[PDB]
């Protein structure tokens, strides 16, 4: 009954933190501790958040999203494991969500593990279930894959899917180049004829 | 939007580290061939 | 494939499991494979 | 999850993309556990 009201509050943060770090010097906005502190709160709260099963938790994730996605390009320098862990149960949630709504929390969620590696590179035996991380990208990036096909083959909403496509790919690309031998990527290759 | 303008960037960034990334083994193949066409030669 | 696919589908006593298999095999296309 | 068909609620659950951890630990140890019934050696063969 209170939801309203801490919606409204929410956006209010929310702006006030944008024109802050436009103008960090203004606001005073130039704290590296205050600025973490504010990452990694916003996206605490959008998994929280984006964890409920059972439409506003939706809306609000999505707009906690945009928040630290600009945020986080905006502060990448001043900006991790368990980050990871914790984007990984996000992107496992995003997962088991209905297709239709989860689409821009998805390039959110993998955005946001690709500032978290190139944030220090990192061999595949520092990530946490780097199996199930890269099993995940690629149950993802088969289903979306298969989809833009169709898309693109019923074209007998243009750029957006190639964006996501593009995206994903450079994300496996990445994966893989933290994976020099392959072994892992070829357990997977062999699970799927990608 | 700042939101798609961060994406946009983080996206722009990758690819160009990626096509940096590319170009500098590229170099690499090209100079360590030459040193090796120097000593067979 | 469209006739097939809906006597697979028919909710009947008539088409057993092994027949709806079968009119199955007999059987905007990448979704319909997906879903199939 | 009438019959108990635990193996069954598994390959479900695979279908639907559901992941809960004690879940299914839940489900392959009812597996183990009534087959280790339904052949009352021989038990851990089933």
């Amino acid at each position: 009954n209170s939801l309203t009201e801490y919606q409204q509050l929410l956006s209010a943060w929310r702006m006030f933190l944008i024109v802050a770090t436009h103008n960090a010097d203004v606001m005073h906005l130039t704290n590296p501790e205050v600025r973490q502190k504010l990452f990694k709160d916003i996206l605490g709260g959008t998994q929280a958040l984006l964890v409920v099963p059972r439409v506003a938790c939706m809306h609000l994730s999505s707009m906690l999203c945009t928040v630290m996605i600009i945020l986080l390009r905006r502060w990448k320098n001043d900006l991790p494991e368990d980050i990871l862990n914790s984007l990984t149960q996000i992107l496992e949630g995003v997962l088991q969500r209905d297709q239709q709504l989860v689409e821009k929390t998805k390039a959110q969620i993998f955005s946001a593990l690709i500032s978290v590696l190139e944030m220090k590179p990192m061999k595949a035996s520092e990530i946490p279930q780097y199996s199930q991380l890269l099993l995940n990208v690629c149950e993802t990036l088969q289903e979306e894959v298969v989809s833009l096909v169709d898309h693109t083959r019923h074209e007998v909403q243009k750029d957006q899917r190639d964006g996501v496509c593009v995206l994903g790919l450079h994300l496996a690309k990445e994966l893989c180049e933290a994976d020099e031998e392959g072994d892992q990527w070829q357990q997977v290759l062999r699970k799927l004829p990608v | 939007d700042i939101q798609g303008f961060l994406k946009n960037e983080k996206d722009n960034a990758l690819l160009s580290a990626i096509e940096e990334s590319r170009k500098r083994t590229f170099v690499m193949a090209e100079e360590y061939h030459r040193e090796s066409m120097l000593v067979e030669w | 494939a469209r006739v097939v696919a809906k006597l697979a589908d028919m909710h009947s006593p008539e088409i057993s499991l092994k027949q709806r298999l079968e009119y199955i095999s007999r059987a905007a296309d990448g979704e319909f494979l997906h879903e199939l | 999850d009438p019959f108990r068909l635990s193996e069954c609620k598994l390959a479900i659950i695979h279908c639907a993309g559901h992941s809960d951890p004690i879940l299914v630990q839940t489900l392959w140890q009812d597996i183990i556990d009534k087959e280790l019934s339904d052949s009352m050696v021989d038990r851990m063969q089933s």
